[PDB]
């Protein structure tokens, strides 16, 4: 979605396009829930954004919960459509490279090991560190960093 | 120099995976009464033998030393290159340094399984080591960030 609002007022989520902010539904859910003033200001509905979000991403609640966990821990993040870009404490997204690319999943998701490696290789091709985020049914998150083993 | 008896090979007893390594390397001959013969027997006992062996052979060739990690529910524990299983009163980190799960590239898993594998690694103060096997073998070290 495209919101004509100062970037700082949406927790620096999404992308600053200059004249507006391009922000995803799971990121917007967080700002609507924690800055309710935005609802009337920008005329957006919580339930509507969930509806659009769950048909766009599969995956939606896990992005939401991971975005929420990381902002509430004092980090700055943005969803790039596949990964959550995670930036170190203090800095604003896009200023430098992100510290991590994080992929959010639920426990029930069934995957091939080769498919997990593909996802990890996708972050490596972006020349970035990778972190898996597993989000439980209460919306709590646990994080796992991946490295290739080689001395050599 | 070896004798096959059930799921052990007696030499001077060895698990089938360690006996296969030496037969494949050339410093061991086996015999039932008196190789595709021994492999067929190994796979009769363990369906994941080839998966486990490919990972095992890879690391042991590269200078790593492996021991069982069954008491924790993992396939292998893995000491880094330049080793030295024994050390003194320890204490180069004690069963040290990776818990290894040999796994097929086409095998499926859910993230309950993934979280479980990391939790047991964490419980031993080690580093979960995932070794995907196919034509090639890739080793992925997973660390529990906090976050």
């Amino acid at each position: 979605m495209n919101l004509r609002i100062p970037w700082k007022e949406v927790y620096y989520l999404g992308y600053n396009m200059g004249n507006y902010i391009k922000i995803s539904e799971p990121e917007l859910l967080f700002v609507l829930r924690n800055k309710p003033q935005i609802k009337d200001r920008l005329k957006l509905d919580e339930k509507t954004i969930i509806k659009e979000g769950v048909k766009k991403y599969k995956n939606f609640w896990e992005i939401y919960y991971t975005v929420k966990d990381l902002i509430l821990r004092g980090y700055r993040v943005r969803f790039d459509g596949f990964f959550i870009e995670l930036y170190e404490k203090g800095i604003i997204p896009g200023t430098i490279e992100q510290d991590y690319l994080v992929y959010p999943v639920s426990g029930e998701i069934r995957m091939t090991w080769g498919e997990l490696l593909d996802i990890y290789n996708k972050a490596i091709a972006r020349k970035s560190k990778f972190m898996l985020a597993i989000v439980d049914s209460e919306g709590d998150v646990t994080y796992y960093e991946f490295r290739k083993l080689r001395s050599n | 120099i070896g004798y096959l008896f059930g799921n052990r090979v007696l030499v001077d007893e060895l698990p089938l995976i360690e006996a296969y390594y030496l037969l494949d390397k050339g410093e061991l001959e086996v015999y039932e009464d008196d190789k595709e013969e021994f492999l067929k027997k190994c796979l009769t006992y363990d369906e994941r033998f080839l998966i486990r062996y490919k990972a095992y052979k890879e690391l042991r060739d590269k200078g790593y030393t492996l021991g069982t990690a069954l008491k924790f529910g993992a396939d292998f524990r893995v000491y880094d290159i330049g080793v030295i299983p024994k050390k003194g009163k320890r204490s180069e980190r004690e069963h040290s340094k990776w818990v290894l799960y040999p796994v097929s590239k086409d095998e499926t898993f859910d993230f309950y399984e993934f979280a479980s594998k990391n939790r047991v690694a964490h419980s031993t103060r080690k580093k979960m080591l995932m070794g995907i096997v196919s034509d090639k073998i890739e080793f992925i070290e997973v660390s529990w960030k906090k976050p």
